[PDB]
């Protein structure tokens, strides 16, 4: 019967949203690959992709990764 | 050398499909289809696409 219904709501209830900031543009793998590492390392990557050499930082690691990048760019 | 805040919704792919269909017709939530699990979508708007998209099982 419908309880797939149920099934859908259920999934609905298992979607996930952060705040953050989404870092693109990159000239170099080299640093794109810098600071998504740093950001993998300190805990605040949610989601990148090499091929496209974006990723995703959440809110509270957002700062973090601003400094790291004027020091080490 | 850039960046963008923004929110970033992981789900299913089959919410996903619902998600693009939502913005279809609303026109002013997703920023970018980041892979088969993520969208970028405007923050101001995630309240907007959850109350839609619950309201669409009904």
């Amino acid at each position: 019967v419908v309880d797939q219904i149920r099934l859908w709501q259920l999934e609905l209830d298992r979607v996930i949203t952060y705040e953050g900031s989404l870092y693109s543009d990159f000239e170099t793998s080299q640093e794109y690959n810098l600071l998504s590492k740093y950001a993998q390392d300190i805990g605040v990557l949610l989601w990148k992709d090499d091929k496209k050499k974006k990723f995703f930082i959440s809110k509270e690691g957002n700062s973090q990764v601003l400094d790291f990048a004027k020091r080490k760019l | 050398a850039r960046a963008r805040k923004g929110a970033l919704v992981q789900c299913d792919p089959s919410i996903k499909a619902l998600i693009l269909q939502i913005d279809a017709k609303m026109s002013d939530i997703v920023l970018e289809e980041l892979d088969d699990t993520h969208l970028l979508v405007n923050p101001s708007k995630v309240e907007f696409v959850k109350h839609e998209l619950n309201r669409l099982l009904s």
